[PDB]
């Protein structure tokens, strides 16, 4: 089973990076943007297979959502435990994946403030399209990333603890839990990439011939 | 007691920006400047092992370059404790 | 597949109870006793089947010689070690066992010894056909048996170490030696049993006429 990539082009509006607010998280958008950094071509995991440990057995085609996830289910009835699983990247399954830098234009800053950057990420047929040096508008979604630097800033971080109220306890004897912090930052996952011109407004001779009218 | 086969004039030429997904795997043919390298390290071969409670020093076993190879059982003591790699016995292979 | 049992009779001598030496242990034999006890029928395990501990996959077929016995082959890939394993009873193939005990006959017994004992064990079809209180002739094999009564008897008890030539060690620190005591008692396995008489030399009517001539 190949994989499909759905691009949207064209949008009627095209936003700034400083224009960017946490309502349009997981919304289609346009952005546009310099290149000042590019990655190299990465594979990553899209559909991995994961062995049962007491098993033995192999099992595949589970979805990878962002961050690297285990399956609980385990269909074989062998064992009785969920957690413990090993990762086999001979027979997973990859994605092209790129992570390109891009730079507020210059003419978009406003009156005092330095350009902020973001990291836009591309994937499938579209990586490579980005250049370090032009103009270039990128059309996807905006997704949110886990950031750890977000520990000493100022204002209460939110954090997720787990519930515990229809769990019955005993005091028997011989009290941890897990919480984890909630810290993030916005980045944007593209699927279509255009390349603007970088002014204001290949060698061969044919293949320049042909593309004019 | 080992013998490398050396393939020699693979058709298909890849430059180092257009490998992909596909290419994971495979046999490809790169050209490219050599930039850096690395000194010569001794990669494990014929792993041989020794057990704590016995100290019978166990049988080699072949050390694949994916991933590190472990034991469990000793064959004489019948014990699944504690055993270490003695890099007296153990064979050794080139690395850059 | 079928279980097949070859049984031998009408051996050329049948030797007493105390004629029996250790030169035939393992030899065909024909002994003769009164029978005192019989147990019930009861089954021995044959052709056992194993689960690996670390493989969850089963093998079959496991022949059983006497005491109990577990394969070492592990011929499934999957793990690497050989000692562990699992018996299913439910799946496992046994066979009929009875353990008769026979005494000497009281024509045989010497001019001051007391009469002594044999547990003669039969299976397959020959189970049952020995009872309580009658002259039985028995043929079989002489078999050997471990004993641990011989513990307090005077005399060297044979004993079984392992041979530790050429193994190679190593004094790095951080001595245990597996020995055995090989002591034995000799017993039957009787594949034939006939009833001779219990004089010196079925209540229906038609069943008792069409046995004579
Ligand atoms: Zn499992
Ligand atoms: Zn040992
Ligand atoms: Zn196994």
């Amino acid at each position: 089973e190949r994989v499909f990539q759905i691009s949207f082009f064209n949008l009627p509006t095209v936003h700034r990076i400083r224009d960017i607010r946490s309502e349009k998280i997981g919304s289609l958008l346009s952005i546009s943007g310099t290149v000042t950094r590019t990655s190299e071509v990465r594979p990553e995991l899209y559909k991995a297979s994961f062995t049962c440990d007491m098993c033995r057995a192999i099992v595949d085609n589970v979805e990878q959502s962002f961050k690297y996830t285990e399956p609980t289910f385990c269909p074989n009835p062998s064992c009785e435990n969920r957690a413990f699983w090993t990762l086999n990247v001979t027979r997973s399954r990859f994605l092209d994946w790129q992570k390109v830098r891009i730079q507020e234009n210059a003419n978009e800053i406003p009156t005092g403030s330095m350009p902020r950057t973001l990291d836009v990420i591309l994937r499938g047929d579209s990586v490579e399209r980005a250049k370090p040096g032009d103009r270039c508008k990128f059309t996807g979604v905006e997704i949110v990333v886990p950031d750890v630097t977000q520990l000493g800033l100022p204002g209460v971080k939110p954090s997720s603890t787990l519930d515990t109220r229809g769990i019955s306890k005993t005091t028997e004897g011989l009290r941890s839990l897990g919480v984890r912090d909630l810290t993030y930052k916005i980045s944007f996952l593209a699927c279509h990439v255009i390349s603007i011109g970088s002014n204001i407004g290949e060698r061969d001779q044919e293949v320049f011939l042909n593309s004019l009218s | 007691s080992e013998i490398h086969v050396r393939i020699s004039d693979f058709p298909t030429i890849y430059s180092l920006r257009e490998l992909r997904e596909s290419n994971l795997s495979s046999l490809v043919r790169v050209t490219g400047v050599v930039t850096r390298r690395t000194g010569v390290f001794p990669q494990l071969k014929y792993v041989k092992f020794n057990c704590l409670k016995c100290g019978s020093i166990l049988g080699p076993f072949f050390q694949d370059s994916n991933e590190e190879i472990r034991i469990s059982f000793c064959t004489n003591c019948k014990s699944k404790g504690p055993f270490r790699v003695n890099g007296e016995k153990t064979v050794y292979r080139n690395y850059q």
